[PDB]
């Protein structure tokens, strides 16, 4: 239940993403796990956004930075503006078209290890803009780790998501060094959000009108 | 004596550990961790697009002159620390002597300042049209 | 509801300002909304409302077939020019509308005020510090999607 | 720069550290999510679902 | 190797180790404490999830920076490139190497003292010019112009706001510093000393307002973009031990140092460097940043007639009370 | 004591014939940062506390003028690399270089017939020489100023734009 990514830029594929993906079986002893485990602990607690936005699902990520949301208490507030200091991508706003290969090149600058989120409707499937100028989805190209549903999302959707790439992070496996070892990077196949929320969700029965505040 | 040489011997620990531990952590960082690669990860970040040459070029400052006038007031400001710890020894004599060499200071960084030659701010950032 | 002005020097500062007064002015204008605000209807009695009253299309079948066609195929706006300028948040915003007869614009025209404050930034940063110029995109009041729409 | 505006500029600056130093005083603005569920008011616009009728048949 | 002499030797030689790691602990919770305070200054929390009040957020901080690519550019002077975060981590630290914490607890009691400050300070800025020159980076070379640009400002007034302090101790040497001040703390007499070098002493760690090398408004983070990893994070490391040095180097000039009516010294020592520590905070979260010209003409035109002036008035009134 | 001043001025001499036989600039200013910290190592382990404190402090803001005129003028890649390195020939260099050997060796001849009693190292203070130059020296501080004033106006006038 885990899918395995070997990147390859300079190999015989032009088509970006520059990766190959199988799935595969975990590879994971008594202290290579639980060290591996203790660099995941640390990774997914501490996540550097890069401060870049596309559109107006950029306000909501930063909204939610500020003091009424304050997600500085996840520990992911740092916001560098360099991506070589930048742990997470989220493509906060519309893939458009001139601004692909930018996206592209931003990506590319990223070092090891890198995480995307796609936030909105726009980055996700090119949204309400079905239109000539506009690249249909982000991950038409990028790899993308978590995908937010919303044109905006709000707030806490954004830092669901985050909370979400917590869980995927906390349970990856990545090469702890360069020098020895498999330098693949193993993700695990979650469970889907909606199949673990179908029970609840179909539960439902009674909402509250529409008419009061 | 003997604190002394104690305190040569901490002086001595404390530099080694500092840098053996700047080091130690150097070489923690170089070798932990997976590396990235990409088609343009060696391209220095300029924004997302290619440059327009390169950093390397005759990047003309503007503070020069101040830079020339900083090493010559460093200059006289160790003068005056060697005064400063020897005044009472020195006497009113000493005062009058530091005094006729702050003013001849000041006169000259009053020369300075008048003639504009602590000023490189570009006209259009002057600030002079105000309300 | 008074309208700030300033003294005659399009400043950063002055901008900035002159937005703030623009805030508290805008908060007399919600203070008379709270206070005085009419009963009646949220919707106008013309044929060409869209969508009708919600209440009266799930009881009343004319007012059914109405909501079904405006939703559907959509209103049908009678072939006609019209325009609307307004103060927006970061200057002047219109609308210029052509119709041609059918249930879609020909023509959507939007005059965005974004567009023509960074066409005029060359003009007004030439010779200017790079920090002036941060300062200066600060105080200009613009996104992009107002620019390029 | 005059006296004066040295001493003004003194004072501002005296102003804003006090002003930030006296936040450190105040309530929280924060609200906790996810702990303190988010509020929604009824009319939200958020995920889409079909519904039933009173007799328990899907309406749509 | 019984002897009195050996065994006082390695008690200061402990004594050294054990101020120089609880000042590299001080460095590094002291980014969590400003990640804390911040929250606190702004009606928020700040990071306090990762263990008990965000106490473990340190340690993932760490470890996320020691497992990330710490790499070092094709396009970069590789030498210098390295070299220069290790300039930002130990200039400042060997700078505390004088501080006296307590007494019997000093790691060197240099006849120089305030002068090895100096010595420090002059070689650090030297951290980010070579940042920004060797990273072939266009913002990081205009952050080290500006940092040159910043150096020209406060290096010509920093030892002038200290000689105040030197004339009234008559000495250079900073135990004889804090034994000046016994009955009257020099932040009373030497006020306008005090205040100069709190502008000099923040100008010395780039800390904000003077945060003009690494402008994130103007230069995208400037002399340490192209820094990642370990790198990074020892610069910032550098800083806030540069932080923690100038704010004990106050506490020792101008308020007493480790002088005080009730408490033991070093509990003295520890809250007024930690009042410091929270005004740099505090003043990082309270007031915009100055131009970088604004700053070379206040530093020439105010600070340093200021200091030339409080010299003189303390040599005269010195001289007068003898 | 005798152990800094030998490796502190094997450093300096080390650096120093790396500074002159250089050519990247910043790696020569480099070179010229150590060698004049190993010189100011020389004058502690002296006793010259005060002049090595100074030869640090206000050449680290003078190399830091250097730096800036060289990012300003010199650094241009690979350019002045290949400039300056094709302006450096063996002959070029073995001209000038038993000239300076044989200044050393008539010099290191007259310093050897001598007397000497040995440098005990015993610290001269700050204090003192503080004393000294605000004492018998005061026409030397005074004129000293006039010195650095004549600096400031030269610079001034030459080193302008329009
Ligand atoms: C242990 C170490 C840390 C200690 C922490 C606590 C102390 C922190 C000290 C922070 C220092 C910040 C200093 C900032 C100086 C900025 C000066 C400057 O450049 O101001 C520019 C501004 C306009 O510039 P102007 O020259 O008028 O315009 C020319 C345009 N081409 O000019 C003006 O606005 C004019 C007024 C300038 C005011 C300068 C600042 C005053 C001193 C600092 C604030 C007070 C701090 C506390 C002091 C003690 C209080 C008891
Ligand atoms: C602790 C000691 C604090 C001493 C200063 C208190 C300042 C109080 C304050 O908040 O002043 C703000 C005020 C702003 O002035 P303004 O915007 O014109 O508004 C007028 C109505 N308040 O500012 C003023 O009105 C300016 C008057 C205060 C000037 C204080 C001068 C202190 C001594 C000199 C320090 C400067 C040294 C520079 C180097
Ligand atoms: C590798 C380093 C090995 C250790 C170097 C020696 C450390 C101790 C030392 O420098 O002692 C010499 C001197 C002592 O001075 P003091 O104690 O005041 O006086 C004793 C008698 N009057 O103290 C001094 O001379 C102090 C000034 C020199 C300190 C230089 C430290 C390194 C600076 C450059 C870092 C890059
Ligand atoms: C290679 C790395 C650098 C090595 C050279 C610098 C350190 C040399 C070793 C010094 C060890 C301590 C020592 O020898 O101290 C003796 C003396 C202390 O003074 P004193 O009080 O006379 O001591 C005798 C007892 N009465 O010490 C002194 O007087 C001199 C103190 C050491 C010199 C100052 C630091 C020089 C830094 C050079 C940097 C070079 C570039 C990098
Ligand atoms: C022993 C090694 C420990 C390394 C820990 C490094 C932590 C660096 C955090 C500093 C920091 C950065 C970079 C930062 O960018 C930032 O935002 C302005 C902060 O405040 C919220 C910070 O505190
Ligand atoms: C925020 C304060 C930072 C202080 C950094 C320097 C501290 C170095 C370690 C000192 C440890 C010993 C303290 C004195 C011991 C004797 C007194 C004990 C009772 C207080
Ligand atoms: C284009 C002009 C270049 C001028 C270079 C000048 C180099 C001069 C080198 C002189 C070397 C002298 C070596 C010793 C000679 C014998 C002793 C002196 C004469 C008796
Ligand atoms: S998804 Fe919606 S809110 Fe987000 S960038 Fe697109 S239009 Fe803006």
């Amino acid at each position: 239940d885990y899918t395995l990514t070997r990147i390859d830029p300079n190999g015989e594929n032009d088509r970006y993403p520059l990766q190959k993906q199988e799935i595969v079986t975990d590879p994971l002893n008594v202290f290579m796990g639980k060290l591996n485990d203790m660099v995941n602990w640390g990774r997914k607690n501490s996540i550097w956004p890069y401060n870049f936005g596309l559109s107006c699902c950029y306000v909501e990520m930063v909204t939610s930075f500020t003091a009424v949301h304050d997600v500085a208490r996840f520990g992911a507030e740092v916001l560098r503006a360099s991506p070589r200091q930048a742990d997470l991508m989220v493509v906060a706003g519309t893939c458009f078209t001139k601004m692909a290969p930018v996206i592209q090149r931003l990506y590319d600058q990223m070092l090891e290890p890198k995480w995307v989120i796609s936030m909105g409707a726009c980055a996700n499937s090119g949204g309400m803009y079905d239109i000539y100028s506009v690249v249909q989805g982000v991950d038409k190209f990028i790899p993308v780790d978590v995908y937010i549903p919303g044109c905006p999302p709000r707030p806490e959707a954004y830092m669901q998501a985050l909370m979400l790439l917590q869980e995927s992070i906390g349970k990856e496996r990545r090469p702890l060094s360069w020098v020895v070892g498999d330098q693949g990077v193993y993700r695990a196949n979650m469970q889907s959000e909606r199949e673990r929320k179908r029970g609840e969700r179909i539960a439902v029965t009674n909402l509250r009108t529409p008419d009061e505040i | 004596s003997t604190e002394v040489i104690a305190h040569h011997w901490a002086f001595a620990i404390f530099l080694i550990v500092a840098i053996g531990l700047c080091c130690l952590m150097l070489v923690g960082g170089w070798f932990l961790g997976g590396r990235a690669r990409a088609r343009s990860k060696n391209v220095p970040f300029e924004s997302g697009i290619d440059s327009v040459g390169s950093a390397r070029l005759r990047l003309s400052a503007k503070f020069y002159l101040v830079a020339m006038f900083f090493v010559i007031f460093d200059v006289e400001a160790l003068y005056l620390f060697a005064w400063s710890t020897s005044i009472r020894e020195s006497g009113w004599v000493g005062f009058v002597e530091a005094a006729i060499f702050i003013f001849v200071l000041l006169a000259g960084l009053v020369y300075l300042v008048r003639i504009g030659a602590l000023d490189w701010t570009p006209a259009r950032s002057r600030r002079e049209r105000m309300n | 509801f008074e309208i700030p002005v300033g003294g005659g020097v399009s400043d950063c500062y002055t901008r900035v300002m002159l937005k703030v007064e623009e805030l508290r002015q805008s908060l007399r204008i919600l203070e008379q909304c709270l206070n005085n605000m009419p009963e009646g209807p949220f919707k106008a009695d013309h044929p060409l409302t869209t969508p009708p009253p919600k209440e009266r299309t799930l009881q009343h079948i004319e007012t059914l077939i109405t909501h079904f066609l405006q939703v559907s195929w959509g209103p049908v706006m009678p072939a006609n020019e019209s325009f609307q300028m307004i103060e927006a948040t970061k200057g002047i915003n219109s609308y210029y509308l052509t119709s041609d007869g059918s249930t879609m614009s020909y023509r959507t025209r939007v005059r965005t005020p974004s567009f023509a404050h960074l066409q005029q930034i060359p003009a007004a940063i030439r010779g200017s510090l790079v920090s002036d110029l941060i300062v200066y995109l600060g105080s200009i009041d613009f996104v992009m999607s107002d620019v390029d729409r | 720069m005059t006296l004066k505006e040295l001493l003004v500029g003194f004072g501002t600056q005296v102003r804003s550290i006090w002003m930030i130093g006296l936040h450190a005083f105040a309530k929280r603005e924060t609200r906790m999510y996810p702990e303190e569920p988010v509020y929604l008011p009824p009319r939200y616009r958020g995920r889409i679902v079909l519904t039933r009728d009173p007799d328990g048949e899907e309406r749509c | 190797w019984i002897s009195p002499e050996l065994i006082e030797i390695l008690l200061t030689i402990l004594k050294a180790v054990v101020i120089l790691l609880v000042v590299v602990t001080c460095g590094a919770f002291m980014s969590f404490g400003e990640r804390r305070l911040l929250g606190l200054f702004q009606n928020r929390y700040g990071p306090n999830r990762v263990g008990w009040g965000g106490s473990l957020q340190l340690v993932a901080d760490m470890i996320k920076m020691f497992f990330k690519e710490d790499w070092i550019p094709k396009f970069s002077d590789r030498v210098i490139f390295t070299l220069a975060p290790m300039i930002a981590f130990t200039s400042l630290l060997l700078a505390f190497a004088i501080v006296p914490v307590s007494p019997g607890w000093v790691v060197a009691d240099l006849n120089i003292g305030i002068l090895f400050f100096l010595m420090m300070a002059g070689l650090a800025v030297y951290a980010v010019l070579f940042a920004g020159w060797s990273s072939n980076n266009k913002y990081s070379l205009l952050g080290a112009m500006r940092a040159s640009a910043q150096t020209l400002s406060y290096e010509v007034f920093l030892g002038l706001s200290l000689m105040g302090v030197v004339a009234q101790a008559g000495s250079f040497n900073m135990t004889d510093i804090v034994n000046s001040q016994a009955h009257v703390w020099n932040v009373i007499p030497q006020f306008f000393g005090f205040i100069t070098f709190a502008i000099a002493g923040v100008a010395v760690c780039h800390r904000h307002p003077f945060d003009q090398p690494e402008a994130e408004q103007e230069l995208a983070d400037g002399y340490h973009i192209e820094y990642s990893g370990m790198k990074f994070g020892l610069f910032f490391v550098g800083e806030y031990i540069g932080i923690v040095t100038i704010s004990a180097l106050m506490v020792t000039l101008f308020f007493g140092g480790w002088q005080g009516p009730l408490l033991p010294p070093f509990i003295w020592f520890a809250l007024k460097t930690a009042f410091f520590m929270m005004m740099f905070i505090l003043i990082r979260a309270s007031l915009p940043r100055p131009r970088y010209d604004q700053v070379m003409s206040f530093g020439w035109k105010i600070c340093l007639p200021l200091t030339l002036i409080n010299l003189l008035v303390t040599a005269a009134v010195i001289l007068w009370q003898a | 004591m005798e152990f800094a001043f030998y490796i502190c001025g094997l450093i300096a001499i080390l650096a120093t014939l790396r500074v002159i036989t250089h050519t990247n600039p910043v790696h020569a200013l480099l070179y010229l940062i150590i060698s004049l910290l190993a010189i100011s190592g020389v004058f502690f382990s002296l006793g010259a506390y005060f002049a090595g404190a100074l030869e640090i402090i206000v050449y680290a803001g003078a190399i830091m003028v250097l730096f800036v005129f060289v990012v300003m003028m010199l650094n241009l890649g690979g350019s002045e690399i290949e400039q300056e390195r094709q302006w450096l020939k063996p002959q070029v260099w073995i001209g000038p270089a038993i000239l300076s050997a044989i200044m050393l060796v008539v010099i290191v001849y007259a310093i050897l017939g001598v007397n000497d009693q040995g440098i005990d190292g015993t610290p001269i203070s700050a204090k003192a020489v503080g004393i000294t130059l605000f004492g018998p020296y005061v026409l030397a501080v005074e004129l000293a100023s006039m010195l650095l004033l004549a600096g400031l106006v030269v610079a001034f006038h030459v080193g302008r734009e329009e």
